């Protein structure tokens, strides 16, 4: 769970993602869409091509949502709620799908942070991933 | 695992310049910190203790070549992994008795060290290429549990 | 898929005993209630607000049978359940895409359907026997994802 | 996640269990053995063969354990606090395995209470044990 070091770990990498969190948020939904394509199966009316601004603005508003959770890491369940809703009773999102895109978001951060995506962090971005994950699935957990 | 032309220039590409002396124990020490449960199962291997005693560990390191051998072994045989992994499974399955879950973890962990290693260079669709190969090896190694 | 002829016994008595028109929507019904984002593949099926919805919904108990002829049917294939199974994984896989856990959950949900209705005669070696079966099936219907 | 009506569910069903919780450990530890052969590496001190008073034994601690858990639906975190330690860092328990486990728990339930073992307790009793499972691996988690 969450120790004061993860916490640590998550705010410093969180905070060298600034302003690019929306343009890593698109990034990790394309490859998503690419190595998972049964993902695809929940946005039929969006263009998942390349530059799809679809796509581009629904990569701010994970990231708009990513940021909140680090910003109150020590009362997600609260923050997530609304986004809960929605994923777990508005769209039935397969929980499995959680996992692909920490993954997703995982490769993306590896990516674009070579000096700070050292073991440790990853271990702890991981289990930060893990923790919205299990938040936005509450409603069937 | 067909994999298109397209797919397999991606791949055998950039595996052109991986380090195969590195990467190999860069994935395992990852594994064995990110999901630690796994540590159980080198538990021989001498000092896990934290992060920093994992990754030096020359145990990893070894351990960790051989793995990407097997990697590269599979990467060239993809028409007939299970004949090509027949003896690790085996391995892995009856002695060992590893919950093929673990294939699906070293796997990503792979994926995300190769795109740590090349950045840039790791767009979407080589990675939709190396997700599918993964996926391969992962099912090539559990084959004996079925 | 083996299964030895002390577990291959096992199997068929008791599924000799089996209400075909009942367990199979006792099953998909059972799925719905325990899994719900699996409701997102019957939307068109009507009414499954709540468990009693759910469970005497007729469109459920129809498509429970044809999903128990399938495991009958696999039930008497198992040296050829990815020939026998080809025509639903290409269903399931291709059209659908349904995620392959889903095809667990279903034969988990289906032996607990079967403990239910047969108690005490469900031992632990006829569970697992029937594990093995249900772990091929899974594995049969998602053949066409790698 | 635990809705008034699943902490009802449960106490009824875990209420009609009484003096056979500890048996149906037991006979529940049996099941995973057989099934999920697997499983059985983590056990090597024992005698997995039926009859074993090992597994007898450790049916009851296995029942002792989710009664504690039952009594205190509300705050299992902190009851199973001592459990999680040592599923997590003492024996670095596969988190896979919980969920075989909350499987053969539940088959056994089916096996032994015909008339309470409705969808709707089905679906209470699975949340349930998804959420001690989710406590078991909290260290990991
Ligand atoms: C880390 C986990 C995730 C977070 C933080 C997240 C965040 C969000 C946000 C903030 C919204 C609302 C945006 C708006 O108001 O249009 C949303 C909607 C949505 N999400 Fe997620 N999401 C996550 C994972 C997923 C997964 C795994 C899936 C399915 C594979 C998914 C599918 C959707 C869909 C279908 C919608 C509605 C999209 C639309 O209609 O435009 N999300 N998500
Ligand atoms: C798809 C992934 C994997 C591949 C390709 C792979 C490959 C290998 C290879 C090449 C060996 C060397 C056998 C020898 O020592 O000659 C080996 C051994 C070993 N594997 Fe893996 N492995 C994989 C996943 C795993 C995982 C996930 C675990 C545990 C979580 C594991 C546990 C072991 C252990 C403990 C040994 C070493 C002791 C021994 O066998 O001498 N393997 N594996
Ligand atoms: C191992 C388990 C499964 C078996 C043996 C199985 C078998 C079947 C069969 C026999 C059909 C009939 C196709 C037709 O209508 O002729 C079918 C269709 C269907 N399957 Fe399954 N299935 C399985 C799992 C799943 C699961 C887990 C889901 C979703 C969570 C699912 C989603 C569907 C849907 C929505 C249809 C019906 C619409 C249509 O295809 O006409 N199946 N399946
Ligand atoms: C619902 C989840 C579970 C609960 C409530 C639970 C409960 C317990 C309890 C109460 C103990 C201590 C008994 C004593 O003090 O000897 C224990 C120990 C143990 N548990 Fe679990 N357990 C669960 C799941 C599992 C799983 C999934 C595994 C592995 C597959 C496992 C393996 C073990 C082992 C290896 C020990 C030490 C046994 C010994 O040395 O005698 N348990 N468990």
């Amino acid at each position: 769970v969450l120790s004061p070091a993860d916490k640590t770990n998550v705010k410093a990498a969180w905070g060298k993602v600034g302003a690019h969190a929306g343009e890593y948020g698109a990034e990790a939904l394309e490859r998503m869409f690419l190595s998972f394509p049964t993902t695809k199966t929940y946005f039929p009316h969006f263009d998942l091509s390349h530059g799809s601004s679809q796509v581009k603005g629904h990569g701010k508003k994970v990231a708009d949502a990513l940021t909140n959770a680090v910003a109150h890491v020590d009362d997600m369940p609260n923050a997530l709620s609304a986004l809960s809703d929605l994923h777990a009773h508005k769209l039935r999102v397969d929980p499995v799908n959680f996992k692909l895109l920490s993954h997703c978001l995982l490769v993306t951060l590896a990516a674009h942070l070579p000096a700070e995506f050292t073991p440790a962090v990853h271990a702890s971005l991981d289990k930060f991933l893990a923790s919205v994950s299990t938040v936005l699935t509450s409603k069937y957990r | 695992v067909h994999l298109t032309p397209e797919e397999k220039s991606a791949v055998t590409a950039l595996w052109g310049k991986v380090n195969v002396d590195e990467v190999g124990g860069e994935a395992l020490g990852r594994l064995l910190v990110v999901y630690p449960w796994t540590q159980r199962f080198f538990e021989s291997f001498g000092d896990l203790s934290t992060p920093d005693a994992v990754m030096g560990n020359p145990k990893v390191k070894a351990h960790g070549k051989k793995v990407l051998g097997a990697f590269s072994d599979g990467l060239a045989h993809l028409d007939n992994l299970k004949g090509t992994f027949a003896t690790l499974s085996e391995l892995h399955c009856d002695k060992l008795h590893v919950d093929p879950e673990n294939f699906r973890l070293l796997g990503n962990v792979l994926v995300c060290v190769l795109a740590h290693h090349f950045g840039k260079e790791f767009t979407p669709p080589v990675q939709a290429a190396y997700q599918k190969v993964v996926a391969g090896v992962a099912n090539a190694l559990a084959h004996k549990y079925h």
